[PDB]
């Protein structure tokens, strides 16, 4: 039974600091690249940022830009992300979800991208 | 087969003998080739004040198979109800320091 | 004794155990569990202090009032009263008297016959507890042609009215032989 | 790394009829046109063994219990078996036993394994290059405290189309675990061939561990078109493995001029097999014959001891304050009670332990009639006269054992109470 | 930052017709990228087509996907109660950014 | 392994696991020199037919 906590939600002093950090039931944690997905009031859907196995690749959108790090620490069981900044996007939804192309899926020649499997239970950013 | 237990069981080692080290801790088998050496280490292993590196195996529910070896310190049940993995009343570590 | 004295000296207390052993009823015994009995099985046994195998069958033999316990005249354990249950049971074995086997060479075929000496048919299958033996055992132990003899039960052989000069000595009257197919005749 | 592949549900256990298959050589010894007859753990002549498989989509690879021994055979061209796990608990809390084969090396380590649900090797293999293999271990979560460690040539694998057969009778005798196997060639046979093959000795570890509960290992292809998570995706080809159950019994076993196994009769398949065992020759002449009856076995062991469930009033006479002198010693009777000595080592530790009739082992299974407990104090040099047959001065003087004397003497050190300063 | 367009952004019809939907790309993919969502409102997105004509563990086989170069589509069998949703298509590669469509929804009528 | 008698020289093959052999007395008979790998038999002393 696999389930992904959010944490670190709730209405603070809008700007210079928020916590964010998604957890994760079992020990099929690490090795399974992990992608943060905001979702709008009325927008629809964003994205965050990506990290690998390892985190040696690092990839972040268009819509914000030196304002996210992503991070994963492996005993814990827990990922994290830290926002620099709060701009004007408020009341974001913010969701982590795991994606099961593991290191030797992209390591083999074979060029394939699977699905967002399991999500997280969501949080509230304003 | 290398270990250190102190001198009144030092006769224990030995095919067919009975005693908290043949019972619960290192069983001879009884067609048993081979040689026992156990010399005084008085010098060595003990240390001032105590030493409490070592551990014997107290209580198992079972009587050893020759050459076996288990070190497992699942919690001992001395009464009907389960421990539960916690110590207290008829429930203890199997292992204990010889001090 | 003193307290520096030398080990030799340092006194040490000796306490000896002198026990009798199985010549009347145990007051004291060991920590082993009691388990219930199953009658008429070959199983292995603990009565009283002594362990055997075999099967266990009631019987009514009185006893003296000193020993319920008892000796054979082969001095034997002829029969040894269970502990729990007052009732007299005695140890018989799963081996009854020797069986025999009736066969051709090797070379001819490998079909065989056994008589079980001196046991009535209807009691054959209890007395070599065929439940127990191996399933190939077993259909040797029930059959169609099993005949009753003086000697005992002959399975795994068909009898003829018409009379052949004996190969094979069953005894008690009884002779077997290989011929036409070809199987084993008594 | 874990998979949970799930099978909705067991598929009903398939029997199928052992065809004489599976005898080991019992020794390290050259014996040429000699028949030798050995009573050993062995798996008894067409059994009913288990027909599991691999694939069907299902990937079925259950815990089977190891009472004595396992005969295991596997039929694939592909070597997708690979390796075995033995334990008791097999969740980290005991020692397990780890064999895994990969293409480079054989690895066997005894430490406590975390096992996943469902054990597999993973294969990954570069697209349009089979030659390309990498391959991850998806048995054991973590590993800790490892003990025995050894790494090898591999087990002989497969790299005119033919199947091979490996057959492998596991054993733990004494803390030994001995491993006997011969892989031989499959032609125009679904199941488990006919004939006589003969096992020989390739290892034999000191493992020393409790081993209840055994698993199979299979190395599983792994298809990228669906996600590897889920259970689809780590398809491989149909092989089907054999597990049988060893029991005891006595086998005679035919050698040939040039010294390999050939034949085998075991007494208790066939009353004709029984005669070949008293005749102790393969070849049986015409007559009657009487055998020896050995075919029954023990099935189970039944204990009977009377109801006394109290402890025993010592009085505490390991623990009296004041003992008996050894010129009158003092005689306790002690009836109706149930003997225990765990208590009694665990409250002193023993120096002298000495039983004569009776052994110090199984001491505690047996029954005794009637107790009468001697109790005295002397001195250490002294402590060697109290045994019978050995004379002193208490055994001449003071205190005297019979020639014939059953039963024990106990002597323990006693000079923190015992001795009195001045 | 790839221009995707899904049309029609409101569908209305009854439940057990047929619904058809529309996800375009402003440049070339390699038919394996795509990926298909259903998510109600209130909570999180849940996949139903990964890759190209391609279905998820758990998902029922009413739902069907197709589509190559820069035209895909979702088709549905059967309109169930429960699948009347907003839904989303995304496109991902290694080093390609990640975009969620503007979205489409189903209504009742 | 200690005893006196006749050293010869043997064709007899041997298994690389066995390193002794036994007849059907169960007797040793054959054995392998610890050196070299030639095999050699061992014979009775005396035949004793005299
Ligand atoms: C090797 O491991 C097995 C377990 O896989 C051991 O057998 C088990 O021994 C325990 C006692 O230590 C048994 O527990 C007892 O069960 C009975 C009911 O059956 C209960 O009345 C007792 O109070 C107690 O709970 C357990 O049942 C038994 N399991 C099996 C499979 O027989 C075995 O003793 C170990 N062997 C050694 C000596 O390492
Ligand atoms: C098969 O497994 C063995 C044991 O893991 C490998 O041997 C070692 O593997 C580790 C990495 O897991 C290396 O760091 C060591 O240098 C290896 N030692 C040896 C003796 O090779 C072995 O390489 C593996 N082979 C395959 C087919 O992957
Ligand atoms: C499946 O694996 C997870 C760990 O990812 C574990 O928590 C869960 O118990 C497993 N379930 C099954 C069906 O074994
Ligand atoms: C022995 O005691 C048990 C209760 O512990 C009782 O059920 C049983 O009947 C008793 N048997 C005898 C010998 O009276
Ligand atoms: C039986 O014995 C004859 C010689 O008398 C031999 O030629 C034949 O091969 C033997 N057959 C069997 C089955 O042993
Ligand atoms: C047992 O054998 C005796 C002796 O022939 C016979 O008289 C008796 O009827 C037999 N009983 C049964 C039940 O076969
Ligand atoms: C052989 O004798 C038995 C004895 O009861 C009889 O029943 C049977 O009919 C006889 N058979 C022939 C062919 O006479
Ligand atoms: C083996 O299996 C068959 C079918 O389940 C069963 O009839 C038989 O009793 C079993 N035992 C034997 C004879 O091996
Ligand atoms: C496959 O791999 C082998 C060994 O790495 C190599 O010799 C061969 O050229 C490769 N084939 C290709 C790349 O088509
Ligand atoms: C591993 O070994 C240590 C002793 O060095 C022991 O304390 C510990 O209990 C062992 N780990 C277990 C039982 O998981
Ligand atoms: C013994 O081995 C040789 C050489 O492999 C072979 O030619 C001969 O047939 C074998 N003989 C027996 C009795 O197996
Ligand atoms: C003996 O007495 C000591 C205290 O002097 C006590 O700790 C020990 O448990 C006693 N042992 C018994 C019950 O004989
Ligand atoms: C042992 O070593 C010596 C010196 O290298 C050599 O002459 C002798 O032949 C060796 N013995 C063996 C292995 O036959």
């Amino acid at each position: 039974q696999v389930q992904l906590v959010e944490s670190g939600g709730g209405v603070v002093q809008p700007g210079r600091s928020l916590r964010l950090s998604c957890a994760a039931s079992g020990l099929t944690f690490s090795s399974y690249v992990m992608h943060w997905v905001r979702q709008a009031p009325g927008k629809g859907l964003d994205w965050v940022g990506v990290i690998w196995y390892d985190g040696s690749k690092k990839y972040y959108a268009d819509s914000v830009k030196g304002r996210f790090t992503i991070s994963r620490d492996n005993s814990k069981n827990t990922l994290y992300l830290q926002m620099n900044s709060l701009r004007a996007e408020d009341t974001a939804v913010y969701y982590c979800a795991r994606d099961p192309r593991d290191y030797y899926d992209f390591w083999s020649g074979y060029d394939y991208y699977y699905g967002l499997d399991v999500w997280g239970q969501g949080t509230t950013v304003t | 087969d290398s270990f250190v237990i102190r001198g009144d069981e030092v006769r224990q080692i030995a095919p067919g003998q009975t005693g908290k080290i043949a019972d619960y801790n290192y069983k001879l088998p009884d067609d048993f080739t081979g040689c026992v050496i156990a010399w005084n280490s008085n010098n060595l292993d003990s240390k001032v004040g105590g030493n409490y590196n070592y551990l014997y195996r107290l209580f198992r529910k079972s009587n050893l198979k020759p050459f076996e070896r288990d070190i497992s310190t699942e919690i001992y049940q001395a009464g009907s109800t389960p421990c539960n993995g916690v110590e207290g009343f008829n429930c203890y570590f199997p292992l204990q320091s010889y001090g | 004794f003193q307290p520096t004295n030398g080990v030799g000296y340092q006194p040490y207390r000796v306490v000896v155990l002198s026990f009798e052993l199985l010549h009347a009823p145990a007051t004291v015994c060991g920590p082993k569990k009691s388990t219930n009995l199953v009658k008429n099985k070959c199983v292995n046994f603990n009565f009283n202090g002594l362990t055997g195998t075999g099967v266990l069958t009631e019987s009514n033999k009185k006893f003296l009032p000193f020993q319920q316990f008892g000796r054979d005249i082969a001095d034997t354990t002829d029969a040894v009263r269970d502990p729990q249950t007052l009732e007299i049971l005695d140890i018989t074995p799963c081996s009854f008297g020797g069986v025999s086997v009736i066969t051709p060479g090797t070379n001819t075929s490998n079909q065989v016959a056994v008589l079980y000496q001196d046991v009535n048919c209807t009691e054959v299958p209890v007395a070599i507890h065929a439940d127990q033996l191996t399933p190939t055992w077993r259909v040797y132990s029930t059959g169609s042609n099993v005949f009753q003899t003086r000697a005992g039960c002959l399975i795994g052989a068909e009898h003829v009215n018409n009379s052949y000069e004996c190969d094979i000595p069953i005894g008690a009257g009884i002779c077997a032989s290989y011929q036409t197919s070809q199987s084993i005749i008594a | 790394q874990c998979v949970n592949l799930t099978t909705r549900t067991q598929l009903p256990p398939a029997y199928t009829n052992s065809f004489t298959r599976g005898v080991y050589y019992p020794d390290k010894v050259f014996r040429s046109s000699v028949l030798h007859s050995t009573q050993d753990l062995f798996l008894p002549f067409f059994s009913n063994v288990t027909w599991f498989h691999a694939i069907h989509k299902r990937f079925d690879n259950p815990v089977l219990p190891f009472n004595d021994g396992v005969y295991f055979a596997s039929t694939e061209k592909s070597n997708i078996i690979r390796g075995w796990i033995f334990g008791t608990t097999l969740d980290s809390k005991t020692q397990s036993l780890l064999i895994v084969n990969n293409a480079t090396n054989v690895v066997i380590k005894v430490c406590e394994f975390q096992f996943c649900n469902d054990p597999f090797l993973g294969v990954y293999y570069h697209k349009n290059n089979k030659s390309w293999m990498e391959s991850e271990f998806r048995v054991y979560s973590s590993a800790n405290n490892c003990t025995f460690e050894y790494v090898s040539q591999p087990f002989l694998m497969d790299l005119g189309n033919f199947k091979n057969l490996r057959e492998f009778v596991f054993k733990n005798i004494d803390g030994y675990f001995k491993i006997y196997s011969k892989h031989t060639p499959i032609n125009l046979v679904r199941d488990l061939p006919q004939g006589f093959s003969a096992l020989e000795p390739l290892v034999d570890l000191p493992i020393g561990i409790n081993i209840t509960r055994f698993q199979t290992l299979l190395a599983l292809h792994r298809s990228y078109l669906t996600p590897g998570d889920s259970s689809s995706g780590w398809t491989a080809g149909a092989a089907a493995y054999y597990v049988g159950y060893l029991q005891p019994r006595t086998f005679l076993l035919k050698y040939n001029e040039n010294g390999t196994i050939t034949d085998a009769v075991d007494c208790a398949l066939d009353p004709l097999s029984e005669t070949k065992c008293t005749l102790k020759s393969f070849t049986v002449e015409k007559g009657i014959y009487q055998t020896s009856n050995f075919r029954v076995q023990p099935t189970e062991s039944i204990v009977r001891f009377p109801n006394i469930t109290n402890l025993c009033p010592f009085g505490e006479v390991f623990n009296a304050t004041r003992f008996a002198s050894v010129y009158a010693w003092n005689r306790k009777r002690i009836s109706n009670c149930v003997a225990d000595y765990s208590v009694l080592y665990n409250s002193a530790s023993f120096s002298t332990f000495k039983c004569y009739g009776v052994s110090p082992t199984k001491l505690n299974d047996l029954c005794f009639t009637n107790v009468y407990a001697d109790s005295f104090v002397i001195r250490g040099d002294e402590v060697r006269q109290i045994a019978p047959g050995q004379t002193g001065k208490i055994a001449d003087y003071n205190y005297k054992l019979p020639d014939d004397f059953t039963g024990c003497v106990i002597a323990w050190n006693s000079n923190n109470l015992d001795s009195k300063v001045g | 930052e790839i221009v995707l367009t899904q049309s029609p952004g409101i569908l209305s019809l009854s439940p057990g017709e047929r619904a058809t939907l529309s996800c375009r790309a402003s440049q070339s993919v390699s038919s394996s990228y795509l990926a298909w969502y259903q998510q109600k409102p209130g909570q999180a997105p849940r996949l139903l087509i990964y890759g190209a004509s391609s279905r998820a563990t758990g998902i029922p086989d009413r739902f069907s996907g197709s589509g190559s170069g820069t035209d895909f589509t979702l088709t549905i069998s059967r309109l169930e109660p429960e699948d009347f949703a907003v839904y989303y298509c995304q496109q991902y590669g290694s080093s390609g950014a990640l975009t969620f469509g503007g979205g489409t929804k189903v209504e009742i009528k």
